[PDB]
């Protein structure tokens, strides 16, 4: 019957997690950091570029806005907080907790 | 204004991780 | 120097987003019917079971054989009916479908 | 109460599948 690829499953995957959470991982590593994923998550509203990092775990989150027009950081920098500019460093329990400010600051109207 | 969505490691790389492990300001809530 | 299989990614895939947005998928399939994920969401608070089916139409199917007595009178009180219910909704919605759900469990009671 | 975490195709699977299709009672909006 129907075959899927450990690759094709991964694509699968993801596709589903960014109609359902708004996320799109587009790329794992490993280093001797950590483990790290490269990460866009938002929807029409408001998108933000991110980068996650895994090291007891910490999380290291990186804003990426090279990707981003001049007017959309306009956008954006209404819309999100100033730490969510910042690169952080949290424990892995509160990652659900920055998911949700994320998509909430993205949504919020300005 | 509605954001447009985007279409789908080098030493370089793994290098700015570090940096940004070092920048990083730790924060425990949200 | 740090070889991820095709295998070992998916894993790591599954393991980002449980943390990230309270959601498991245990089992991917193809039928004739269309695509098939069986799914847990949720925390400490509620976790709720189902199947979501891509046909866009989607199909969502509550799993309530999981939840000990407890659980579903717990969930009763704090999931609205049609969540209960053998659902079909248009995949533009499915991201509305899963803030209510995080929503509905979050919900004291 | 708190839930506890759960530990992580047949044609009986294939069978339901096609009812839960049949059974769906369609909505358009959350």
């Amino acid at each position: 019957l129907y075959f899927q690829s450990n690759a094709e499953t991964i694509e699968i995957i993801k596709d589903l997690f960014e109609h359902l959470c708004g996320v799109r991982v587009h790329r794992t590593y490993e280093d001797d950091t950590g483990l790290w994923f490269d990460t866009s998550q938002g929807s029409k509203n408001g998108i933000m570029d991110y980068k996650l990092g895994f090291v007891d775990t910490e999380v290291i989150y990186v804003p990426l806005l090279k990707q981003r027009t001049a007017e959309e950081l306009q956008e954006l920098q209404k819309k999100l907080p100033d730490y969510l500019f910042e690169t952080l460093s949290f424990p892995l329990r509160s990652l659900n907790q920055f998911y949700i400010k994320m998509s909430k600051s993205l949504n919020k109207k300005v | 204004l509605k954001f447009k969505r985007h279409k789908n490691p080098t030493l370089g790389e793994r290098l700015d991780n570090l940096q940004d492990i070092k920048k990083a300001k730790r924060v425990e809530n949200f």
